[PDB]
C-alpha cells in the first residue's frame, strides 16, 4: 500500500492546494514503510485484505459439503455398496 | 510407448537433442525473465553523438534511481539487439516446432491408426511360435485366424502410400528449419554483446543522451548460443543423413529377397508402399523382426499349415 | 482395509487433523518469506507539516528491526506455526495409535474377516427368515471359526483399554493446546514496543514497531483454536460414549426381541467393544451375527446338517 | 443429500449477500488517518492500494 | 512396497525419521539460501578495538548501502562460524549418508539377487492354496505338480543361500556404520551447537575501504537455527538409540542359527531341521515383520510334508 | 527396470553417483542464478594502479547505487575466472556426458533390441517350469512353452553370436567415461584455486566511475569451492569404479565363456562354450546373479531336447 503525506492538511484532510519541482517529504524509506504497514493495517478494509481466504474458506466448506457423503461411513457404505452391485 | 520399434537411430538421438534444446531454451527463458537487466551509465564526455572516454573521486551524474531505472528500460528496449532479448524464445520456438514435426508423425489419426496397427499385429506376430518351425525350413487356429490377419492388414495397407511422404515431408521440414537456424544464428550471434553503446536521445528527462550499457546475462546467452549452434549442427547432420537414407533406395519397395532365399518359402512377394517402408524402419531398428515376420506372408507356408 | 473400524469422529478428525496440517503449511511459508518487523525510533530529534529526520542509514534500520524481532517480539507470534506443525503431527501419528498396533490390527483383520464372511454366508439371512447341503457345510466351519474367535479374542482386554488411554491422551492434548493458545493469544498484536540498548550503535534505545504479519497469524491463531475446539468437543463425545455405556458387555436383547431365539450368550470385554464399533457403523452386522452366536442355534443348524 | 443441498443453497445466499455488499469496499485510493505524527511527522495519508 | 516384509518396526522408525531430518535440510537449505545475510553495524566508539558502549539523535557512519553490504559479506565470511553457515548442508549430508546405509543393502546387486528370489518365494508361498491346505492340516494336479516345484525351489533355494553370510554381514556392517556415525553426528553438534549465536563480533581489518575496523553484526537466522539443530539433534538421537537397539539385537540372539522349535511343535510336523546362516537371518526378520509368514513357510522346508505331498499327488 | 538384471554393481553406484552429481550441478546453478555476484568497493588510495590502502569516520567514495552495480557487474565479467563463474554449468554438462554415456546401452537399436530380448529370454527362462524339472533331473502346454522356448535360446545363440556389438559398445562407453574422468580431474583439480574470496579487479572505467582499481568480495567463494571438493571426491569414486570395470574387462577375455563348471557342477556335462557377444552377456548376468545363468544354461544342452521331445511324446 503506496502512501504518500498530506503537505497542507485542513482538519484532518488533505488541502490540496518557473519549472514544477517535486515536493519534499524529508521521510526515510523506513518511516514510509512503517506509514505502509500501519495504513494497511488500520485503514484498507478487511474484505481487500481476507477475500482471498474468504473465497478458499467458503470453497473448502462447498468441497466438504458435496463430498460429506462419500466420506461419511454409514452413507459410503451404502453407496460402495450400490456401486459395487450396479456395475457387477 | 509402443512406438519404440518405428523409432530408428536417427529418431530416438535427435529426440535426446531436441529434449536437451528444450533443457537450455526453459534455462534461458529463466534468466531472461529473472535477471535480463541493461546497468546503464551516462556518458559526461561525449563527442560526435558518442562516448569521448576522455586521490581518485567518484563522478556524480546527479541522477535518481528512478532515471536509472527508466534510462535501463529504454536502452534495453531501444539499443539491444533482438537476438539477445529474443534468444531463448526463439530456441523454445524452434524446438516446439521440431517436437511438432517429429510427433505428428504419431498424432495424426490416419498414420496413427495405420502404425498402431502395424506395430500391434507384428507384435502378436512376434509372439506366435509358429515362425520358429517357418524360419527352421488351438494352435494351428491361432496361426490360422493370425494369417487372416496380416493379410487382410495388408491388402488394406499398400494400397497407399500416406505413411511414407508424411515421412520425407517431415525429414525435409526438419532439415530446411535446421538450415535457416543454423544460418540467421551463425549471422545474430556476434550481436550479443556485454558492453553496448545506447543512443536514445531522452535528454529531455534524464539530462544525458548516450549512454554505456553493460549486459550482464550475455557472455552466458554467448556461450549458450554457441552450445544451440552446436546441437543444432549436430541435428542437420542426422537429418542430412536422413535425407541420404532415403534417398539412398526406394525405401517404398521392400524387396525379401535375402529372406526367401535363407529360408525355404521363395514365393514372398516385393512389397510396396507403407507397407514397405515400415518395413523398412523394422530392418533398421531389427532385422530379426521383419525375418520372423515374413514367413507368414508367404502362402506356401499357409500350405504347410 | 479397516476404514469399516473407523467410526465417524475418526475420520473428522483425521479430516480436521488434515485441515491443521494445511494451516500450519501456511503459516511456516508466511513466516519464511513475508513475516517482517518494522520499527522506527521513538522521540526523534491550514498548517504546513513536515517530517521527522531520524538520521539513520538503512542498514541502523535492519539493525533495529532484526534486534527487535528477536528481542521485543514474543515468541508465540514468531514460533506459532511451528508449534501448530508439530502438534498436529502429534495428532496424527496418535490418531491411529489403535489402528498401528500389531496384536490389535491382528485381531481387527480376524474380527472384520469373520464378519464379511458371516455377512456374505447365506445362513445367516435363511436363519433369520425362517426363526423370524455345501453351504450348510461351510454355515458350519463359520459357526467353528466363531467359536475359535471367542476363544481368541474375547478373554483379553487390550483393545478397550487402549482406545481409551487413545481418546484420554487426545483430550489431555486438546485441552493443553487450548489452554496455551488462549494464555498466549493476546500476545500476537499489530503495535509493539522495543526497548533494546542499542544505543552506542544507532543513537535510539527506545523503538516503536509494528509487525506486518500480526493480524494475519492472529486470524489463523483463532482459526487452529476452533479446529482445535472441534477436535475437542469431538474426543470429548468420545469420552462420554466410552464411559457411559460399559463397552465391556454387549447386551443382544434387541436380537432376543427380533429373533425368535432366546439362548444368545452376551459378548463380553473386547468383543463387546468391537460389535460397539460395528453398530456405530452398521447395526445390521451385529444383529446378523447375533444368531451366529447362539449355542442354542448351532445344536438346530447340526440338526438340518444331520437331517440334510 | 437433502440436507447437504440446503447448506450449499444458504451457503450460497449468505456468501451473495455480503460479497457484493463488501465489494465495493475495494478501492484503490484510500486516505488514512492514523496519529502516528510522533514517529512520521504527518497525520494523513493519500495511500493506493495497487 | 514388497520389500515391507523385510523391514522390521525399527527400519520403518529409521525411515520416517530420516525423512525428517530431509525435512529438516530442506528448509535449512531454502533458509540459507534465500534470506541468510549478517546485518553489520560499525562501533563508532572503539576502546582497544573493542566496542566501548557508553532528545536522542541517530548516529551517522557516513557509509553508503554498497559498503555495508561489503561490510556484511566480510563479516559473514571471515567472522561467521562455519557451523552456522553450514548446518543444513550437513545435515542434508548426514540424511543422505543415512539413506544410503539403509538402502546399500536394498540396492547392492550380490544381496538384492537373495532377496528377489526371497520375497518372491514367500509371496507365491502366501497365495498358494496347498499351502492354505497344509497349515489346514484331495487336490488340482496341475496345482499338485506347482507345490512339488515349490518345494523343489525351497530346497535348491536353501542350497543356494546356507552356503553364504553376505547377508547378515552386510546387515550389520550398515548397523555398525550408523552407531558410528551417529555417534559422530551427536560428539560434533553437542560440541559446535552452542556456536549459533545472534550477535557476533567481527574484526576484519577493512579500514582501507571502509573506515572502520570493528563491527557487530546480529545474524539473523540464528536462533532459528538454533532450535532446529537442537530439534535436529533429539531426532539423531531417536535414530541413535534406535540403531542401538538394533545392534542389541545382533548379540542378544545369533541371527546365524534360526531354530524351528516353536513351529514344529505347535504343527503336526514335529520333523523339520533347522536353518543356518543367511537364511536363519532372513527368517529372523520375517519374525520380527510377522511369525505368521515363517510359520506358513515352514510346511514347504519339511521331508514329512513332502512325503505326504508325494502320498496325496499319488492319490490326485 | 527391465535392464536392472544387465547392472552390476559398478554400473548403479556409479548411477547413484551421476544422481548426487546432477543434484550438486542444479544447487550450484541456482545458486549463480540467484544469489551469485560480487561487491567491490573502490580504492581510494592507488600506487602505480594498484591498491595502496593506507572515533573513525567513514569512507566517501561518492558513488551512487547505479555507480556500485555497473563496477560489480563489470569487474563480474572481467576479472573473474571462468572456473568460479560456470562452475555449475561444467558439472552439469559433465554430469550429463557421464549419464548418456551411461545409458547409451539400452537407447541405440540395435543393442537395445539385443539386451531387451536377452531380457525377455532370461526372464522366461527363470520362470520355465522345464528348467525346473532340467535341475531336478509334463504337460503338454508347458512342454509346447518348453520347445518354443529351446528353439528361442538357439535362434537367439546363432543370432547374437555373429557379432560383437554390445561388447564393442560396453568398452567403448567405459574408455569414454574413463578418459573424461581423467579430464575433468587434471583440469578442475588445476582449476580449483582460482575460486577465491577477495578479487582485485582493474578494469580501467575511470571514465565513468571515477576510480580504476577495485576490490571484489566474492560472496559464493567459499560455498563454491566447498562443492568443487565434493564434485573432485564424486568423480574421484567414479573414476575408480570406472577404472575397475576396465579392468575387469580386460583382465580376462569376456568374449569367452566357459561354461565347464556349471556342466561339471550339473548333471548336464554337454553344455556349449558360449563365445563373443552372448558370452559377453551370460557374464554381465553372472556378475548380477549366477542363480540365472544356471537356470538358463539347462536351455542349451541338446541332451534336454531329447529327453524334452521324448516327453513331449509320452
Ligand atoms: C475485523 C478485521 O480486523 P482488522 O483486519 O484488524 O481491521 C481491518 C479494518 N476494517 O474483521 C474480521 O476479523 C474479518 C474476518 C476475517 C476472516 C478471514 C478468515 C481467514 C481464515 C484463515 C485460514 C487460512 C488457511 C489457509
Ligand atoms: C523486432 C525487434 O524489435 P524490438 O523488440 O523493438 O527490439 C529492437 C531491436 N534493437 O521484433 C522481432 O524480431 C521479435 C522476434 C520475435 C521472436 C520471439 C518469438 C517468441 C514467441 C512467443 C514465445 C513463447 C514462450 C512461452
Ligand atoms: C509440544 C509441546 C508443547 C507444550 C506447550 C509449549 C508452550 C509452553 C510454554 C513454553 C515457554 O514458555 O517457553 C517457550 C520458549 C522460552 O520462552 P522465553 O524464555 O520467553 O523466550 C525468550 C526469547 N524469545 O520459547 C522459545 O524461545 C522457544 C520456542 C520454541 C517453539 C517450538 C519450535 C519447534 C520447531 C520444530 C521444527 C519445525 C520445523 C518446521
Amino acid at each position: 500500500m503506496i502512501c504518500l503525506p498530506c503537505k497542507w492538511v485542513t482538519k484532518d484532510s488533505c488541502n490540496d492546494s518557473t519549472g514544477p519541482t517535486g515536493i519534499k517529504y524529508d521521510l526515510d524509506r523506513h518511516q514510509y514503510n512503517y506509514v505502509d504497514a500501519v495504513c494497511y493495517e488500520n485503514r484498507l478494509h478487511w474484505f481487500a485484505k481476507y477475500f482471498p481466504y474468504l473465497v478458499l474458506l467458503h470453497t473448502l466448506i462447498f468441497l466438504a459439503c458435496s463430498n460429506f457423503w462419500f466420506k461419511f461411513p454409514r452413507t459410503s457404505s451404502k453407496l460402495e455398496h450400490f456401486v459395487s452391485i450396479l456395475l457387477k | 510407448p509402443a512406438y519404440r520399434i518405428l523409432k530408428p537411430w536417427w529418431d530416438v538421438f535427435t529426440d535426446y537433442i531436441s529434449i536437451v534444446m528444450l533443457m537450455i531454451a526453459v534455462f534461458g527463458g529463466t534468466l531472461q525473465v529473472d535477471q535480463d537487466k541493461m546497468i546503464c551509465l551516462p556518458c559526461k564526455w561525449v563527442t560526435k553523438d558518442s562516448c569521448n572516454d576522455s586521490g581518485p573521486t567518484g563522478i556524480k551524474y546527479d541522477l535518481d534511481r528512478h532515471q536509472y531505472n527508466y534510462v535501463d528500460a529504454v536502452c534495453y528496449e531501444n539499443r539491444l539487439h533482438w537476438f539477445a532479448k529474443y534468444f531463448p524464445y526463439l530456441v523454445l520456438l524452434h524446438t516446439l516446432i521440431f517436437l511438432a514435426c517429429s510427433n505428428f508423425w504419431f498424432k495424426f489419426p490416419r498414420t496413427s491408426s495405420k502404425l498402431e496397427h502395424f506395430v500391434s499385429i507384428l507384435l502378436k506376430c512376434f509372439d506366435s511360435p509358429w515362425t520358429t518351425r517357418a524360419l527352421s525350413e488351438k494352435e494351428g487356429e491361432q496361426a490360422k485366424a493370425l494369417f487372416e490377419k496380416v493379410k487382410k492388414f495388408r491388402t488394406h495397407v499398400e494400397e497407399g502410400d500416406i505413411v511414407y511422404r508424411l515421412y520425407m515431408r517431415q525429414t525435409i521440414i526438419k532439415v530446411i528449419k535446421f538450415a535457416l537456424i543454423i544460418c540467421y544464428t551463425v549471422y545474430y550471434v556476434h550481436n550479443i554483446k556485454f558492453d553496448v553503446d545506447c543512443t536514445v536521445d531522452i535528454e529531455s528527462l534524464t539530462g544525458y543522451r548516450t549512454y554505456r550499457c553493460a549486459h550482464p546475462l550475455a557472455t552466458l546467452f554467448k556461450i549458450l548460443a554457441s552450445f544451440y549452434i552446436s546441437l543444432v549442427i549436430f541435428y542437420g547432420l542426422i537429418c542430412m543423413y536422413t535425407l541420404w537414407w532415403m534417398l539412398r533406395r526406394s525405401l517404398k519397395k521392400y524387396s525379401f529377397e535375402s529372406i526367401r532365399e535363407e529360408s525355404s518359402y521363395s514365393d514372398i512377394p516385393d512389397v510396396k508402399n507403407d507397407f514397405a517402408f515400415m518395413l523398412h524402419l523394422i530392418d533398421q531398428y531389427d532385422p530379426l523382426y521383419s525375418k520372423r515376420f515374413a514367413v507368414f506372408l508367404s502362402e506356401v507356408s499357409e500350405n504347410k499349415l | 482395509a479397516f476404514r469399516v473400524l473407523k467410526p465417524w469422529w475418526d475420520v473428522f478428525t483425521d479430516y480436521l487433523s488434515v485441515a491443521m496440517l494445511m494451516i500450519g503449511v501456511f503459516g511456516c511459508t508466511l513466516q519464511v518469506m513475508q513475516d517482517k518487523i518494522i520499527c522506527l525510533p521513538k522521540r526523534v530529534q491550514t498548517v504546513e507539516m513536515k517530517g521527522l529526520k531520524t538520521d539513520l542509514d538503512l542498514q541502523q534500520y535492519s539493525f533495529i528491526n532484526q534486534m527487535c524481532y528477536e528481542r521485543a517480539l514474543h515468541w508465540y507470534a514468531k514460533y506459532f506455526p511451528y508449534l501448530v506443525l508439530i502438534h498436529t503431527l502429534v495428532f496424527m501419528l496418535c490418531s491411529n495409535f489403535w489402528f498401528k498396533f500389531p496384536g490389535s490390527s491382528s485381531k481387527i483383520e480376524h474380527f472384520i474377516s469373520i464378519l464379511g464372511k458371516c455377512f456374505d454366508s447365506p445362513w445367516t439371512t435363511r436363519a433369520l427368515s425362517e426363526v423370524s447341503k455345501k453351504e450348510g457345510e461351510q454355515a458350519k466351519a463359520l459357526f467353528e471359526k466363531v467359536k475359535k474367535f471367542r476363544l481368541h479374542v474375547e478373554e483379553g482386554d487390550i483393545l478397550y483399554a487402549m482406545y481409551v488411554r487413545q481418546t484420554v491422551l487426545k483430550v489431555i492434548k486438546f485441552l493443553i493446546i487450548i489452554a496455551y493458545n488462549s494464555a498466549l493469544v493476546s500476545k500476537v498484536q499489530f503495535t509493539v514496543d522495543c526497548n533494546v540498548d542499542i544505543q552506542d550503535m544507532t543513537g535510539y534505545k527506545n523503538f516503536s514497531c509494528n509487525h506486518t504479519m500480526a493480524h494475519l497469524f492472529s486470524k489463523l491463531s483463532f482459526c487452529y483454536l476452533c479446529f482445535v475446539s472441534i477436535y475437542g468437543l469431538t474426543c470429548l463425545y468420545t469420552l462420554y460414549w466410552l464411559f457411559y455405556r460399559s463397552l465391556r458387555e454387549y447386551s443382544f436383547e434387541y436380537v432376543r426381541q427380533e429373533t425368535g431365539i432366546d439362548d444368545i450368550p452376551d459378548v463380553k470385554n473386547d468383543f463387546a467393544f468391537m460389535l460397539h464399533m460395528i453398530d456405530q457403523y452398521d447395526p445390521l452386522y451385529s444383529k446378523r451375527f447375533a444368531v451366529f452366536l447362539s449355542e442354542v442355534s448351532e445344536n438346530k443348524l447340526k440338526q438340518l446338517n444331520l437331517n440334510n
